[PDB]
């Protein structure tokens, strides 16, 4: 069990203790992706007017 | 030093971000107003606690936080509250109707009206930093806002600030303190498209803390404020060594150095060690070897699963209080012959300990006692995967039926991403059992 | 935040007259609209029914419509007739004579756009209007034609918002005519096309309510409207009083509405009140709450399975008690509770009970046996319209049969929707 | 009234405990994939653990151990014995055994089992040995017979000591194995069913030709079709504790009890107490209990020796009344009340 790189402040102390040994898309893709969602929201708007007015 | 930017979105990001400045304010010996008479350089500095707080020529110092709600109801609490002074308005960012428990109206549809603005209040935070390592996101799975307008945030913060690291502080969702019959779904599509943009997640189960509360605390029904005051001692025993001089986990990018050895498998399992009441008269205070110990039992972690049944990746240990190398040391060995830890191949069998001397500070009218010490264990185990499966299978049981499928296309998702996502977290279910079994 | 209310015909009036009456009386509010309580969670939530007024009064964001003045002339003359905004009272002088066909295309149509304007008028006010919320019957001619048509109109100019019905069932145990299954079969078809959640009141289930458990032997439309203006009070507490849960017809819509046409829901209340002094137990409220004899639509609840519950406890109690008992019935009958929506159950606390008790449940179930109702109003539609009884009341206003047709088909399709989910 | 789960329907002694539960009429089962269950009697491969104990309202409990597997498959209980110090290589009660994976798949132990297979042509003794995995057995005294057999099939074997001197019952000069039952509770209590089987050959042995392996393998289906004389001396091929007692007190003047059950109790109670920290679930939010079978060889000097231990067993059918009704008091309103005990409870606290 073997203690090793340990440092000491006034705060506190760390070290390491080992038992054994080893045995992003674009601004334009996401604005695009943003407003498809948009697209298909408002032809769905525009497919219940166009029953309300039927 | 380093500036780290700490975001909080939807109702449970914001009610654990007060939480949790609360208690940096109490540690750092930081008053309401803002005054830190400690602080004997005015007007500036760089020491470890200015990695969270800045300071203005008056000698106020102020959170490098953005609170960011789609409804007004829960960051108005915040202007009006204890800590009011505390915060500069334009870090409170708040919309007029909320995403109503649906992942697509925070993500999609109400997103899209407020992403920008919190961009450019989040970018006048980073303009008063000599050099950001990154964020600190919190947020909930289940919320609507939390889950959608997070994985938003999260996909433009990779493309603002590409070389800088991102926390997540995540609420998995329990049925005990729920708030949508849907949160399944909400998981699934904010895990699947956070997973690439988040290089170090801390998943809390809302069961976990919830069952701590009554168990430890008895507290027959435990509040949000009970909850969160729980979470945030764990949550500031995590950044203690953001805020703190010493030598372990002093930058982000350390977390996922010493955690997270698998980019995708970046969950690591919290426990946290001794929680007790206030109200309790007599206490036995528990010594270096009982808090160490307690730190393999599952009552005490964050998320219930078994860790014996999975494998290791890595260990960390974080004590605050009366704690010295040597008795660490002894408490380990003593532990690793009554219990069953195995680490994977090829790691090695071991643990970072990290040591602060000031045991963990409680806020006055809590249900915490005080104790002489404490220890967070930060252990990256396959046995988290368990709430993987929880949350899949759910989500597998209301999808079969696409029953609620209908709210999410109205906002203009579509069916697919559904069934994306699931394949996303089937994929990594499977990893974990690769890695763990 | 804000919800417009709006109350249609005979029926919508009487009942929506009782339940301004009613929650008045909880916020403290009194006729004139002048505030005399004891605490502030009155007021918390006040805002979501109620516009404040010069001298902070307390003026009902309600619309109060009919073809007829008499039911509104009597509303302005009740107790808390004068609460009411004078320029929402909106009414013709024809009546609809129980005909859908009046209310919805002819004597309605002339009178609606003076509606919406008032709707407008009210929409125009609030920071934040999430939607409207709708007390009529379906077998008359008002509340039934015009109230659809309304509901119709609202929904085009205000798409995104929430549309929610109190909505009486006729019942022949309860009856004004013989036309009134005609009323209710062309009503279901608007209000599965065009209600986000819809209450199913069934005059059948009151009436036996009324009868059977609180004794009455000739009840009275007021006896009924007791029973109905207490349930309202319980399904709009969360909508009225400060919680950890918000004022939010979003939100319950999210949760209570799997697939967009089961809408149905299927009310409930505990204890039985009548126009007592013990004490009920939250192990009562709670097996009451869920008792066939407490439902308010004519259904039996064994006879399907519950997709979702909304559950409301109202006085001072051990919420650890309510969640066991709740947690008790749940695991006791999970057979009739879907396994394919984990949780489906949710419940909610208020220390504030209703006046004259100290303790109440109020019970909001989505089960597919609400399909009985719809079969049974079915069953009396077919029987007249194979000889085409009474038609000629519905052609002379320009209808046809065809109309009559789709309408049934329709209100089959959703039986069959719900039987569906029965076996699935 | 409490709700339970089936989710094995090919399971004797489950099925048995399914009906004995609902005659009680407190007990009332569920669809199979209904999550309010008090009690999973779960599947045997791939039992979901980490959906249980997360049902608010309801203390769950379930028919197997997470873990146990370990013991019950031939090749993790050699794996086990030989590196827990609570067994240690030194463990003079399981037969000398090693890993062997085919060399289609390549850890693996054939290495080392050279090493002794060589000290016994050189050192004279008996080189017999089995070959099984987790049908397809081969006992022969040279290795590469052995090694050959395993590499024509594609999972992984072992290969054990074959008992070349065993007890042979007369009249008969027949082999037989032992099995018992075993019951561990939620507490991780220890139970020994009163009531064991000897699984006899009805063939007499025959240390000449290893081939035919009818008078070798005691198993009880290799008994009633590829054998002469199945159910000549008891019914069944099984002979019970009564009888198989009397025998002992005939010809060998000894008893079940002082020559054989000492080493059943002080093997089952050593395996069970080894794997406790791993599979305990005292402090876990769900719990477990399980039944086992564990298999014996009694050599001529009247020493006991494990085989396997059976994670999923059947129970002999004269015995599946009172076994089933067992389980479901001690294993199941243990936990769950309604409204002369069959098990000898395996304790011993020796101070030291
Ligand atoms: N621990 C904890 N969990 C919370 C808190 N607030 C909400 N939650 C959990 O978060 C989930 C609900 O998400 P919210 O954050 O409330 O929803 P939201 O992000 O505001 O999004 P909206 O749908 O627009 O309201 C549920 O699982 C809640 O139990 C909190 O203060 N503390
Ligand atoms: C339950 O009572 C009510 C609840 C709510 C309400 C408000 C905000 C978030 C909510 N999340 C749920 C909820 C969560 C989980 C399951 C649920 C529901 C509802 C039915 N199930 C199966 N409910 C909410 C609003 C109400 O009025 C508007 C109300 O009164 C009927
Ligand atoms: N529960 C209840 N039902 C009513 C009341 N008044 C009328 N009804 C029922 O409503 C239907 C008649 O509709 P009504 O409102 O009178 O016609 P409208 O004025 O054209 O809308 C019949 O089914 C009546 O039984 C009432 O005060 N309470
Ligand atoms: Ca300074
Ligand atoms: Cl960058
Ligand atoms: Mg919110
Ligand atoms: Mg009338």
């Amino acid at each position: 069990m073997e203690v090793i790189e340990l440092n000491k402040c006034t705060s506190g102390q760390s070290f390491e203790v080992i038992l054994k040994p080893p045995s992003d898309p674009s601004l334009e893709e996401i604005q695009k992706k943003l407003e498809a969602a948009e697209e298909r929201r408002k032809y769905q708007e525009a497919e219940l007017l166009k029953h309300l007015a039927e | 030093m380093r500036e780290c930017i700490s975001i909080h979105v939807g109702q449970a990001g914001v009610q654990i971000g007060n939480a949790c400045w609360e208690l940096y304010c109490l540690e750092h010996g930081i008053q309401p107003d803002g005054q830190m008479p400690s602080d004997k350089t005015i007007g500036g500095g760089d020491d470890s606690f200015n990695t969270f707080f800045s300071e203005t020529g008056a000698g106020k110092h102020v959170p490098r936080a953005v609170f960011v709600d789609l409804e007004p109801t829960v960051i108005d609490e915040v202007r009006t509250g204890t800590y009011r002074q505390l915060f500069h308005p334009e870090q409170l960012i708040t919309g007029k109707e909320d995403a109503a428990n649906n992942y697509a109206r925070g993500h999609y549809t109400i997103g899209k009206e407020i992403i920008d603005l919190v961009l450019d209040r989040i970018r006048k935070l980073a303009d008063q930093c000599t050099g950001l390592q990154g964020f600190l996101v919190f947020h909930s799975f289940g919320g609507g806002t939390g889950s959608g307008f997070t994985s938003l945030l999260m996909e433009r913060l990779s493309v603002d600030y590409g070389k800088k690291s991102k926390l997540e502080f995540s609420i998995y969702p329990a049925p005990q303190v729920s708030t949508a019959v849907v949160e399944p779904y909400n998981s699934i599509l904010t895990t699947h498209t956070t997973l690439e943009h988040s290089d170090c997640a801390f998943m809390v189960d809302n069961e976990a803390i919830y069952d701590i509360c009554r168990r430890n605390l008895d507290i027959e029904r435990p509040t949000y404020t009970n909850l969160n005051r729980l979470i945030s001692q764990i949550v500031s025993s995590i950044t203690a060594s953001l805020r703190f001089d010493g030598a372990l986990n002093v930058d982000l990018t350390e977390f996922q150095t010493n955690l997270v050895p698998y980019p995708r498998i970046h969950f690591p399992l919290a426990t946290y060690a001794p929680v007790i009441s206030a109200e309790k008269a007599y206490h036995e205070q528990l010594s270096v070897a009982e808090i160490t110990n307690a730190c393999f039992e599952p009552a005490n972690q964050m998320v219930k699963c078994d860790p014996r049944h999975g494998k290791y990746m890595a260990c960390c240990l974080l004590y605050r209080g009366d704690v010295v190398p040597k008795d660490v040391n002894a408490a380990i060995a003593t532990i690793k012959t009554k219990r069953s830890i195995q680490f994977v191949d090829w790691c090695p069998t071991g643990f970072k300990v990290g040591i602060n001397y000031q045991p963990p500070t409680v806020v006055p009218g809590g249900d915490l006692a005080k104790v002489q010490r404490a220890v967070c264990m930060l252990s990256n185990t396959t046995a988290i995967a368990e709430a993987w499966a929880r949350l899949d299978h759910k989500f597998d049981l209301m999808y079969a039926k696409r029953a609620f499928v209908h709210w999410y296309v109205g906002e203009g998702m579509e069916e697919g991403e559904f069934s994306e996502a699931r394949e996303d977290m089937a994929a990594l279910e499977k990893d974990y059992e690769e890695v763990g079994v | 935040r804000e919800i417009v209310h709006i109350q249609a015909g005979q029926c919508g009036n009487q009942i929506g007259a009782k339940f301004w009456e009613v929650i008045s009386d909880e916020h403290g509010i009194d006729p004139t609209g002048s505030y005399h309580g004891d605490s502030d969670l009155q007021l918390e939530r006040i805002n979501v029914y109620y516009n404040e007024a010069t001298g902070n009064k307390y003026v009902p964001r309600a619309i109060l419509v009919d073809l007829e003045p008499g039911t509104m002339d009597s509303v302005r003359s009740g107790p808390f007739g004068q609460i009411f905004r004078p320029d929402n009272f909106v009414f013709g002088q024809s009546g609809a004579g129980n005909n859908w066909a009046k209310g919805h295309y002819t004597e309605g149509a002339e009178l609606v756009d003076s509606v919406l304007d008032v709707v407008r008028k009210e929409s125009e006010s609030c920071d934040c209007l999430q939607g409207f919320q709708l007390t009529h019957s379906l077998g008359g001619g008002t509340g039934s034609g015009m109230g659809t048509l309304l509901i119709s109109k609202i929904r085009e100019e205000y798409p995104d918002r929430i549309m929610n019905t109190f909505s009486v069932m006729p019942s022949p145990k309860v009856s004004d005519t013989v036309v009134e299954p005609y009323n209710a079969t062309l009503s279901v078809h608007q209000l599965v096309e065009n209600t986000d959640e819809t209450y199913c009141i069934d005059n059948e289930a009151l009436y036996d309510i009324c009868f059977r458990t609180l004794k009455l032997t000739t009840p009275t439309y007021g006896d009924l409207n007791h029973l109905v203006s207490a349930t309202m009070s319980g399904v709009t507490t969360c909508l009225r009083f400060p919680g950890q849960l918000n004022a939010d017809l979003r939100k319950l819509a999210v949760n209570m509405v799997p697939f967009p046409r089961l809408h149905f829901f299927m009310p409930g209340f505990a204890p039985l009140t009548s126009r007592q002094y013990r004490a009920l137990t939250v192990p009562e409220l709670t097996q009451q709450m869920f008792d066939s004899k407490n439902m308010m639509a004519a259904c039996d609840p064994r006879h399907g399975r519950y997709l979702t519950v909304a559950a409301i406890f109202r006085g001072r109690m051990s919420m650890k008690e309510v969640d066991e008992q709740m947690l008790n019935v749940q695991n006791k009958n999970s057979s009739y509770f879907v396994e394919w929506i984990p949780n489906n159950v949710k419940t909610a606390v208020c220390d504030i009970p209703p006046r004259g008790l100290k303790m109440s449940a109020t019970f909001i179930g989505n089960s597919t046996a609400i399909q009985e109702l719809f079969k049974r109003i079915s069953e009396q539609f077919t029987a007249m319209f194979r000889r085409k009884a009474f038609l000629h009341w519905y052609t002379g206003e320009g209808m046809d049969e065809m109309e009559f047709t789709e309408a049934e088909s329709n209100m089959n399709d959703l039986v069959s929707e719900y039987q569906q989910y029965q076996d699935a | 009234m409490y709700t339970f789960v089936v989710r094995d329907e090919n399971s004797s002694v489950y099925a048995e405990v399914s009906r004995l539960l609902l005659a009680t009429g407190q007990w009332k089962r569920l669809r199979k994939d209904n999550p309010r269950f008090n009690l999973m009697l779960g599947e045997r491969n791939r039992l979901p653990f980490g959906r249980l104990g997360h049902e608010p309202g309801l203390v769950q409990l379930v028919n197997y151990y997470r873990g146990a597997d370990k013991l019950c498959r031939k090749a993790s209980l050699v794996k086990l014995i030989k590196t827990s110090p609570e067994l240690s290589e030194s463990c003079t009660w399981f037969p000398e055994s090693y890993v062997i994976y085919p060399t289609n798949l390549k850890t693996d132990e054939r290495e080392v089992f050279l090493a002794a297979y060589n000290r016994r042509r050189e050192g004279r003794e008996g080189n017999v040995w089995i070959a099984k995995s987790s049908e397809g057995i081969l006992i022969s005294s040279e290795a590469s017979e052995l090694l050959d057999f395993i590499d024509e099939q594609g999972q992984v074997h072992v290969i054990q000591k074959y008992l070349e001197k065993p007890l042979l019952l007369e009249p008969g000069h027949r082999k037989f194995d032992i099995r018992s039952w075993v019951l561990v509770d939620h507490l991780y209590n220890i139970y020994l069913y009163r009531e064991g089987v000897l699984r006899t050959s009805s063939e007499p042995y025959n240390s000449a030709n290893f081939q035919d392996k009818t008078c070798h393998l005691t198993n009880h289906c290799i008994q009633k079709e590829y054998s002469k004389n199945y159910g000549r001396y008891e019914e069944g091929n099984e002979m019970f504790f009564e009888e198989f007692n009397q025998y002992l007190m005939d010809a060998l003047n000894t008893t079940l009890e002082n020559s054989i059950l000492l080493q059943i109790k002080h093997i089952i109670r050593s395996c069970l107490m080894c794997i406790e920290p791993a599979i305990s679930t005292k402090h876990l939010h769900y719990q477990s209990f399980q039944l086992f079978g564990f298999d014996f060889m009694v050599d001529e000097e009247l020493k006991v020796w494990l085989i396997e231990v059976n994670g999923a067993p059947a129970c002999a059918q004269k015995l599946y009344a009172e076994l089933c009704q067992g389980i479901v008091d001690v294993a199941i309103s243990s936990v769950f009340p309604l409204a002369t005990s069959i098990f000898i409870k395996l304790h011993h606290h020796h101070h030291h």
